[PDB]
């Protein structure tokens, strides 16, 4: 608190950057006016459950991406939001077992 | 549109520490003058223990009768 | 006490003026580094977030 | 995203407080203000925590179902 020195300030730098971290970002998702219980109110049907099981749904069953690669919830996404060599690594959302 | 909890910033240049405080406080000419009074007073007198006692009293803080009772001889 | 040291008290005036300018120099320097840091931050955020810093420079 | 951008712009306005008038009343409000913003950024993502919880049950069930069928098929081949 009282004093910050070159070596200690650089320690702060590497610790903060290792905690935190041509585009390769996720494809943007717009707002969603049809939501299933409140918004659109679909009576329980069947197309929605078959889409949530088998197909690709980019807001529900995974995160899509530029360069095309699909990632569902149990996988870890490697990206690079900056123009550097440092890569963001989004951890899995679920982490089964 | 507007960000959450925007507000009004203060008056553009009020009193800061980035101004020249001395020139605003009319003290410039004294500094331009300034940038011993023992010696400047020894311009008047001879030179400048019990004077340590003078400074210690500084750090601490019947005339006709005296002339009549001041009897002492010459030699 | 400076009279006890036998100097001029004018030296004490000089030293009070010098300490006033020393504090004013230090405070203006800290405010100047904050100015440079704010400028750098808005430069880099305008690089990384275009539209948001555009709307901020609009609102000011 | 709004609260992220609001946090950054209120940090810039706190820098404007420190540049212009550090003795103002507003900085106390400002040092409260972004605090409230930070609270909301936590309070929204804690609302992802039941959802995440429910969702991990869903994928566990799917994996459970798939593994059952795989063993069935494995055994039938044997």
């Amino acid at each position: 608190l009282s004093r910050n020195e070159i070596i200690q300030s650089y320690l702060s730098r590497q610790s903060s950057l290792l905690s935190s971290s041509a585009r390769q970002l996720h494809v943007l998702v717009p707002q969603s006016p049809p939501t299933d219980l409140p918004g659109l109110t679909r009576e329980v049907t069947q197309d929605d459950l078959d889409r949530i099981q088998a197909s690709q749904w980019p807001g529900v069953n995974g995160c899509q991406d530029t360069q095309g690669n699909w990632y569902d919830w149990t996988q870890c996404i490697s990206l690079d939001p900056h123009g550097d060599d440092g890569r963001l690594n989004i951890l899995p959302y679920v982490c089964l077992d | 549109g507007p960000f959450y909890l925007m507000r009004e910033l203060p008056g553009s240049t009020e009193l800061t520490g980035s101004t020249n405080l001395i020139t605003h406080y009319n003290l410039e000419q004294a500094y331009n003058k300034f940038c011993d009074l023992p010696g400047m007073i020894d311009l008047p007198g001879s030179h400048d223990l019990r004077s340590l006692i003078e400074k210690p009293p500084i750090l601490s803080s019947g005339t006709m009768l005296a002339g009549f009772r001041l009897h002492t001889g010459p030699l | 006490e400076y009279i006890d040291q036998g100097r001029n008290p004018q030296l004490y005036t000089k030293e009070c003026l010098e300490r006033a300018l020393a504090k004013n120099e230090q405070v203006k320097g800290k405010i100047d580094t904050m100015k440079k840091f704010k400028s750098l931050l808005i430069q880099e955020l305008s690089k990384v977030f275009p539209e948001d810093m555009a709307k901020y420079r609009s609102i000011r | 995203r709004k609260l992220n951008m609001s946090i950054l712009i209120n940090f810039l306005d706190l820098l404007d407080i420190l540049i212009r008038s550090p003795g103002s009343i507003k900085r106390e409000e400002k040092l409260e203000d972004l605090k409230l913003l930070f609270v909301h950024v936590h309070h929204l993502i804690n609302e992802y925590r039941p959802h995440q919880a429910r969702e991990t049950l869903r994928v566990m069930m799917e994996v459970q179902k798939r593994q059952r069928l795989e063993t069935a098929e494995r055994f039938q081949k044997h």
